[PDB]
């Protein structure tokens, strides 16, 4: 029993926003469908739902520029919402209605911008040559438009303290945020894998354990 | 048109202490018990607690209990731990729709500790860029802190954003990063970068010269 | 059946 989202990403003020719930393992035949939004660093809204013989709900400023509909063949149920304002930007979840309210999909991330889609560039944060050398390693995520990236370390096999911290939007409309891990001095090679999926862009980036050249290997940086 | 009021956000609770979270709907939930309570922290999608007003979900601690009917329901977290602070919603259902709460965000106060302080120069190929990001982090530390940014000794005032990971589940530490943007151009004027981390009247700092990378 | 039972009177 559980749901999925799809459809998000980034729009235009004035788009339409159409979100995909899929469900898979009950029938939408026995439940009601809920959609809920929750724009950023704020609280859950619902904004509507429809019920096992498909008829909708809506809050009463969705009633008049959204539309909940389902496919009982195709397993989904579609919520339709038109005139887009910067103010519609918010993760949209779809969930399973009855006193048990427990099933929600994993959420979708929409926002509404006037600026261009734009995949993050990746950079390794490694301490200043010059100390002696367990260390802390990172990367910086910065210049993407819209939300999220993912982030993990070594393909996810890396987890122990790592702290990836909440994104920043800057005044260029853009966001940033860094990710670090500590690991133990003698281990092997770090490497953060980065995706943007509103892009389709993958980046991946091995960080040394210092900024400091290591006498092997390629030497593509001279001093300048 | 059923609405739903709870305990003003924030409630600050010591650990060990028993919160209550108190929720009202303006009009009776459907059959008196369509209630739910939910967890959130920041970066992670809700989790039902209750059902059913009173009933635990699975795999929930025995410290959360969930009381209540009609229109008044409370949640209460006995003993709360570092791993409860977190954003409740109640949320109810009824006739024709469900709504949630405005959320109360629980601040848990665990024991005090200091940050270290970590700083990372921009590698060759960030420099290339034209613009310039330096990186800090403060590590493991409570209460909050202040940061500022040096330059050869002078503190600065733009070009600074910070963000901070929500209460760590196990000690309540938060973690922060500090970012000091400038072009490459200012970056190659300067020789020494300090981020200093203020915590009460402790400082921490860290520094590079950037000759020295 | 349904789960649903808030949205539904019995007649």
């Amino acid at each position: 029993q559980s749901l999925e989202e799809s459809g998000g990403g980034l729009f235009k003020p004035t788009d339409t926003l159409t979100l995909t719930c899929t469900v898979s393992g009950f029938s939408l035949s026995s439940y009601s469908i809920r959609w809920v939004r929750q724009a950023p660093g704020n609280g859950l809204e619902w904004i509507g739902a429809i019920g096992s013989g498909g008829n909708a709900y809506y809050t009463s400023w969705a009633k008049s520029r959204s539309t909940i509909t389902r496919n009982t063949n195709e397993n989904t149920v579609t919520l339709k919402m038109t005139s887009l304002t910067v103010a519609d930007t918010a993760t949209y979840f779809c969930a399973r209605g009855g006193i048990n309210f427990g099933i929600w999909g994993p959420g979708t991330l929409v926002t509404v911008s006037s600026g261009q889609p734009k995949a993050p560039s990746v950079f390794p944060l490694a301490p200043c040559c010059g100390d002696t050398p367990t260390v802390t390693l990172g990367c910086l995520v910065k210049g993407y438009l819209p939300e999220p990236v993912t982030v993990t370390w070594n393909s996810g096999t890396l987890t122990n303290g790592v702290r990836t911290f909440p994104s920043v939007r800057q005044s260029s409309g853009l966001y940033s945020l860094s990710s670090v891990v500590s690991v133990t001095s003698s281990s092997q090679p770090v490497t953060c894998n980065v995706a943007h999926p509103a892009t389709n862009t993958k980046v991946d980036k091995t960080v040394a354990p210092s900024t400091c050249s290591k006498p092997g290997g390629s030497h593509h940086h001279h001093h300048h | 048109a059923a609405v739903l009021t709870q305990t003003p956000s924030p409630v600050s609770a010591a650990v060990g202490s028993t919160v209550t979270i108190n929720c009202q709907s303006s009009q009776s939930v459907y059959s008196k018990n369509w209630l739910s309570w939910f967890q959130q922290k920041p970066g992670q999608p809700p989790k039902q607690l209750i059902y059913s007003a009173s009933t635990l979900d699975s795999g929930v601690p025995s410290r959360f209990s969930g009381s209540g009917s009609g229109t008044q329901f409370t949640l209460t977290i006995s003993g709360v731990q570092c791993d409860d602070a977190a954003t409740y919603y109640c949320q109810g259902t009824y006739g024709d729709a469900s709504a949630f709460g405005g959320g109360t965000e629980v601040v848990v106060k665990g024991d005090p500790v200091a940050p270290t302080v970590l700083i990372f120069p921009p590698s060759a190929d960030l420099v290339a860029t034209g613009t310039v990001t330096i990186v800090c982090v403060a590590n493991k530390y409570f209460p909050d802190v202040t940061v500022t940014w040096e330059v050869d000794g002078t503190t600065q005032t733009t070009g600074i954003e910070n963000s901070k990971t929500p209460q760590n589940s196990a000690d309540c530490t938060y973690n922060l990063s500090s970012t000091l943007t400038l072009t490459s151009t200012q970056y190659n004027s300067h020789k020494e970068y300090t981020c200093k981390v203020t915590q009460g009247t402790t400082s921490v700092v860290q520094s590079f010269n950037r000759g020295d990378c | 059946p349904i789960y649903d039972i808030n949205y539904y009177t019995s007649e």
